RNA sequence: AAAAAUCUGUGAUUUUAAUAG
RNA sequence: AGCUAUUAAAAUCACAGAUU
């Protein structure tokens, strides 16, 4: 549709260069003015749809992104934490996670007014020697004091004649109970 | 020497140790003196008395005053007539010879070291340095041992709760003094002596002395005057809880020997009247136990002040709504039938109907929100976690609420590190975080109403301050407006309990036609409608660990309250160039105009600010009521006298004292304020100016008028004292003269509880105006909270602007031929606002571009700052916004193949757009 | 170091809160005590100690699974 | 109304003269008619948009009015259930008894539940206060005798009466909520 | 289940005003 | 002879920041 106006525009604007009668030029220019007015209406109507199209696409892109993130928050957040703990230079975090990756892991931790209480599962003698040093437990970068020790349905290890006699003879795992020496 | 010391010892005693020998001892003591040349309440040095210590007694000083023989004989005539009563210390009269002259002597036996005025003055002019008088009096009276003062913070009410226990031991001293004042005044009337009695005539023991200015008259028909005696002591007798001995119920609710029917009594009108005639017999003015019988606004303040003092003797369970039997659809009920206020007394409804049926929405709406029916039909409760009284609990049981942490914005944080922020150089670091809270965050924060206490004002001085503070608000207009003409900005907000269970405020504002809103409003002008607030925890970024609660007032309270205040409140925000700033913008050069207007006209200027510790909790009941009286004083033609009273009660019953619902239990609130009120930001402002003016009046009276030379100030002091303690009506001519004196030397800028002051420095040093040492005094006995000097600031030069106002520092820069101020925030606030977000979807910035725009607008002023690190704060936000826009455009192109044009949105990462918002005019 | 610690513990309560430690107050009063104090701490040495106390508690809830941080 | 037809008829006559070379004396009259017809058509057409936009205004108002009626009728019928739900719970036999003892038939609201209710909930902080409240397993409050029926700890779990002894008290999760009932 | 106010930013709809054909 | 385009202002709706 717009091509029609341009063809008339090119011819009639060039007609000024020839000896066309002025009265015809006035009519010729009047037609050209009408054509230009129609073109402007085409531009306004067409572009008003074009800008609406841009807004719809951008709006739905944002909506698609938002609904996508909320569907996987819990699993993603765990990766976010363990990716952050790497950035820290401290070696304490490596020691704890290295132990957890191994066979030694903590059981329920009990807050208390007097002192926090730990429970640790030691599957083998090597695991027991990992954390026990000088008769105390070295976990979470602090000295934990042992109170009692628990067997597999028993407490016979309590006498602490355990370093060699118990490893060969009795069953495992071996569980410890400790309290924090220093209160936070 | 020795011969004179012989007779002073008396004819029936011995063991006197001379403190200064035969010569008089110089000492500083407080006085309340009105005279042809001086009118002061400060302290003066005296020379005419010799003081001797008695060794046998705990505290007994023989003080002998020597004067001209005629004066000595004058006192003897007065003493001989009064001595037979039980309130005069033992006097002995004699004369002694000198080498060339004769002079008289008056000897008093067993007078304590400090008069009553010293105790009152030492508590109403207080600062943690040079406090030896108050410390001394506590030891000698026996309130606390000297080891107590070893604690470095013994004086702080909000950090040493035991202090209120120590002062109560002084209650016996204050109460004992008054019962001896009435006994003395009776002796005056019978014996026929005309004079003015004041505090400095009385010992801590209660005996009177030094009555040399009294004059004789015919027996009977004597005239004692005690306006200044009781008025000056009023804050002390409420701070020290002197009426504890008069408690009506002396049994514990948890005791097994208690009785049930005792809880029912509510009418204590006779009890209060009996006390008034027992202690304040010669107070003179009338006293109406129920404030509904009063005549003026000044009388309602006058009587309500006494009721607050006498409320300490009434049980805590007697207050609250008074309910009555009622019938609905033929089945019985319990419905409100009045109210019992701590201040205003008992008020009865004028409209209650006992039979109703086919309920309309109006009858149905107010029945549902009225606590009477819900509280009565639920089990009782005893909550030991809070001191506040509380009896109710939902049939579903109680619960608890926790507060979760914030969400970490990883992408933005990595951006800051790449730009070089948060380097270990320690230039800038995070300071604002999202804090978590345990399960009992709400109730343990409602427990902080412990700090609210029953303060009593010295009414003789709160009359003038009420006049001056009102002059600040005479510019604005006010009145009632029809429901057709109100404006509400947010219809999508909670309607309170229990209406929030069905829909938000929008539903009720369209269900109620205009005629039904005006029917309800007109009903409230003749009845009292109690309602419940709900405690909800604010979830926002903060720099302090303590949790903060905000109450949501029921809809029927705000729907009616703002229709009564809207016209006045909207006038405060439209008026520009006044003390209250609530309506001024900080953009478009608004900040410069505010400061340049404040500083103009003050000679030799200085700049200060101040802080109220725990304003929401410690705000006294009396000064919150006055804030409601001042804002309603504009209703002069649209409402009669009784219509304004029942609109005042509706504010007290729905805001001040309330039934608070939190976590499934209903508690009875003791007082203070709640942020959810319709007049929060404006009721605080009136209270703020009340303290600022009350600090000026308190100190101006205390400057020694015998050395003042600024005749305008000297005359003002004398007129001020005369207008307070020796006049029945305030002449408004003086108030306009005094109010026109503050505006020249003590200009103010107030906005809710935050404000700044520019004050003449020369006058303050001498004491003609307020000072930080004066704000400590007014808060201690008007708010009983200690204002630590580290929480307030002073700026001796104006070129730097205020140190901190509205949590934004100020800087001055020179540009072209003009110089102007600019506000900039704390840099850590802008950075921390982006790293930590309160919603998970906000972790992805591309979804919300406009959050960092409108956050860089606040950060632009930093671009002018000197420190290069502060400069980066603004420019990093421009790069961040540039990164987001270019990411979204490319993302949409790839995903949907339509390219967004960047020309339209290219103005948001160029500083020219932001600079236009801080350009004058 | 310090600003990494103050942000590595905001995500920990996010993991613990998701795991529903809020049910029993005794274990939620233990974590919120550390979360509040670690944010206000200025000494990096002490802030590290609290983080390890909070991290040790988190592992006890059986949330290790697969680890890349050997 | 018929303007569009009139314009079309004028247009047909205009071209039916121009296309064949009709004398200008007639073409000029037709061209004037086209201006009259087209301009008349345009002015009349201006009413169409006004009518159309008033129609949508009416539709929006009618729907808005209709929706408001449904919302209003919903809430009021919901409040009847709430109000009459509470009327079923009142123990008016007990409440009316105390209203007779009151001198003027009026009592404070903060005293009705504590004097007339049949169930009491007590929240205790420490065993030092528990043993102060409980005596032989009964509680006295407001000069009335109550006995303990049920106990629940902070987490919401049930706690036995025999389990609140001193040694086991440390293990419990305080505060402790007691449910009591009256004996008459 | 998340309050009373003030100020500012972005977008959409309607109307009005000015300039141009 | 009244109809089309670009700016400015007001109102309504939605979302987002800062302050007491
Ligand atoms: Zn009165
Ligand atoms: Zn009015």
């Amino acid at each position: 549709s717009y091509v029609i106006y341009e063809n008339a525009r090119q011819q009639y604007e060039d007609a000024v260069n020839n000896g066309s009668p002025p009265q015809l030029v006035k009519q010729l220019r009047h037609a050209m003015n009408v054509a230009k007015s129609e073109f402007d209406r085409e531009a306004s109507t067409q572009r008003k749809l074009d800008r609406m199209a841009e807004q719809a696409a951008a709006q739905m892109y944002k909506e698609a992104r938002a609904v996508n993130r909320k569907s996987k928050v819990v699993s993603a957040m765990h990766s976010l934490l363990f990716g952050m703990l790497r950035r820290l230079d401290m070696s304490s975090v490596d020691t704890i996670l290295n132990l957890a990756k191994d066979g030694v892991v903590p059981l329920s931790v009990i807050p208390a007014v007097s002192a926090t209480k730990l429970n640790i599962v030691t599957s083998d003698i090597d695991s027991y020697n990992r954390i026990q040093r000088e008769g105390c437990v070295h976990y979470a970068g602090t000295i934990w004091n042992i109170i009692d020790i628990k067997d597999n349905d028993g407490k016979v290890v309590h006498v602490k004649e355990v370093t060699a006699q118990n490893a060969e003879s009795l069953s495992w795992p071996l569980v410890l109970g400790c309290e924090r020496i220093v209160k936070l | 020497d020795m011969a004179y010391l012989n007779r002073v010892r008396g004819s029936s005693a011995a063991r006197l140790e001379p403190c200064n020998g035969t010569d008089t001892q110089h000492v500083y003591r407080a006085f309340d003196i009105y005279n042809k040349d001086v009118a002061c309440l400060g302290k003066f040095l005296k020379v005419n008395c010799v003081r001797l210590k008695n060794l046998d007694k705990h505290d007994a000083f023989y003080v002998v005053k020597r004067c001209t023989k005629s004066a000595m004989e004058h006192e003897q005539s007065i003493y001989s007539r009064l001595e037979k009563c039980g309130a005069v210390a033992e006097h002995d009269f004699f004369t002694w010879k000198d080498g060339r002259a004769i002079y008289g002597n008056v000897c008093r036996k067993d007078l304590t070291e400090y008069t009553m005025m010293d105790l009152c003055y030492a508590l109403r002019n207080f600062d943690e340095n040079n406090c030896d008088v108050l410390k001394s009096i506590l030891i000698k009276v026996g309130a606390c041992e000297e080891s107590y003062f070893n604690n470095k913070v013994w004086f702080d009410p909000v950090e040493n709760e035991d202090i209120h226990r120590v002062y109560a031991l002084l209650g016996t001293i204050v109460s004992r003094a008054m019962l001896k004042c009435v006994k003395f005044c009776d002796a005056m009337v019978e014996q026929g002596i005309v004079g003015v009695v004041t505090l400095d005539n009385q010992d801590l023991n209660g005996d009177f002395y030094d009555f040399g200015d009294f004059t004789c008259s015919i027996k009977g028909m004597g005239i004692p005057i005690c306006t200044s005696y009781y008025s000056y002591m009023m804050p002390v007798m409420g701070m020290t809880n002197c009426l504890a001995s008069e408690c009506f119920v002396k049994s514990d609710i948890f005791g097994e020997d208690f009785k049930s029917y005792d809880l029912l009594e509510y009418d204590f009108t006779e009890h209060k009247t009996a006390l008034f005639n027992k202690y304040f017999k010669y107070w003179g003015l009338q006293y109406h136990p129920n404030c509904v019988d009063c005549s003026d606004e000044q009388c309602i303040v006058h009587c309500a002040n006494f009721n607050t003092l006498f409320s300490t003797t009434i049980p805590i369970t007697a207050f609250g709504p008074l309910c009555r039997k009622c019938w609905i659809d033929g089945v019985p009920l319990v419905t409100t039938a009045g109210y019992h206020f701590k201040q205003l007394g008992i008020v009865w409804n004028n409209d209650l109907n006992l039979h109703s049926s086919r309920l309309s929405i109006n009858e149905l709406l107010q029945f549902c929100s009225d606590p009477a029916l819900l509280i009565a039909s639920s089990p009782a409760l005893v909550d030991q976690r809070t001191v506040c009284f509380s009896v109710a609990a939902l049939g579903t049981g109680m619960t608890n609420q926790t507060v979760k942490p914030g969400h970490f914005n990883k992408e933005f944080y990595d951006f800051l590190l790449e730009q070089g922020f948060f380097s270990e150089g320690s230039e800038l670091t995070l300071k604002h975080f999202f804090f978590a809270q345990k399960g009992d965050a709400a109730v343990k924060d409602f427990d902080y109403y412990r700090y609210n206490r029953p303060t009593v004002l010295d009414i003789c001085q709160a009359r003038v301050v009420y006049q001056i503070v009102q002059r600040y608000f005479d510019i604005y207009e006010g009145g009632c407006i029809t429901a057709k003409e109100v404006v509400v900005t947010n219809l999508n907000k909670s309607a309170g309990y229990p209406l929030n269970k069905f829909g938000k405020a929008g539903l009720y504002y369209e269900s109620l036609s205009y005629e039904e809103q005006d029917e309800l409003y007109a009903y409230t002008k003749r009845n009292i409608l109690p309602t419940m607030t709900q405690l909800n925890l604010k979830y926002a970024i903060s720099g302090k660990e303590r949790a903060r609660t905000v109450g949501g007032v029921s809809l029927l309270s705000t729907m009616t309250t703002r229709q009564y205040h809207q016209k006045h409140l909207k006038s405060i925000v439209n008026t520009r160039g006044a003390s209250v700033v609530i309506g001024t913008t900080k953009f478009y050069g608004g900040w410069d105009n505010m400061l340049k207007n404040l500083i103009d006209g003050v000679e030799n200027p200085c700049l200060m600010g101040w802080d109220y510790p725990k304003c929401d909790r410690a705000l006294p009941n009396m000064i919150r009521m006055i804030s409601a009286m001042i804002l309603g004083s504009k209703h002069t033609t649209c409402c009669s006298s009784t219509d304004r009273f029942f609109r005042l009660c509706n504010e007290l019953a729905q805001v001040l004292t309330e039934v608070v619902y939190s976590n499934g239990g209903f508690y009875l609130k003791p007082g203070g304020t709640t942020s959810g009120d319709a007049t929060t930001a404006y009721a605080n402002s009136v209270f703020n100016i009340f303290q600022a003016v009350s600090a000026n009046v308190n100190k101006l009276l205390s400057v020694d008028s015998n050395v003042c030379h600024n005749l305008e100030v000297k005359q003002l002091q004398r007129k001020l004292y005369e207008c307070c303690y020796r006049s029945t009506t305030v002449d408004d001519q003086f108030v306009v003269e005094y109010y026109g004196y503050l505006r020249k030397h003590f200009s103010m800028m107030i906005l809710s509880d935050d404000g700044v002051v520019c004050y003449n420095n020369d006058y303050a040093s001498l004491g003609y105006v307020a000072d930080l040492n004066a704000f400590k005094a007014v808060l201690y006995y008007q708010n009983n909270v200690f204002m630590s000097a580290s929480k307030c600031w002073i700026e001796p030069d104006i070129n730097k602007g205020p140190h901190e106002f509205c949590s934004q520092h100020t800087m001055q820069i020179v540009d072209k031929d003009g110089t102007y101020y600019l506000p900039y925030p704390d840099p850590s606030r802008i950075l921390s606002a982006g790293v930590f977000v309160d919603d998970v979807v906000k972790t992805d910035a591309v979804v919300l571009l406009e959050r960092y725009v409108s956050l860089a607008i606040d950060a632009y002023p930093l671009s002018k700052h000197e420190n290069p690190e502060y400069k980066k704060v603004f420019y990093v936000l421009l790069d961040w916004v540039k990164h987001l826009y270019k990411t979204l455009n490319a993302g949409v192109l790839e995903s949907f193949s339509v390219t967004l044009l960047e020309d339209s949105t290219a103005k948001f990462w160029d500083e020219s757009f932001y600079a236009n918002m801080y350009e004058k005019s | 170091k310090l600003t990494d610690i103050k942000c590595s513990n905001v995500v920990l309560l996010g993991c613990l809160s998701s795991m529903n430690v809020s049910a029993n107050s005794t274990e939620w009063a233990y974590c919120v005590d550390l979360h509040n104090k670690i944010n206000l701490c200025n000494d990096p040495e002490k802030a590290q100690e609290m983080l390890l106390a909070l991290l040790a508690f988190f592992l006890s809830k059986n949330s290790a699974f697969g680890l890349d941080d050997l």
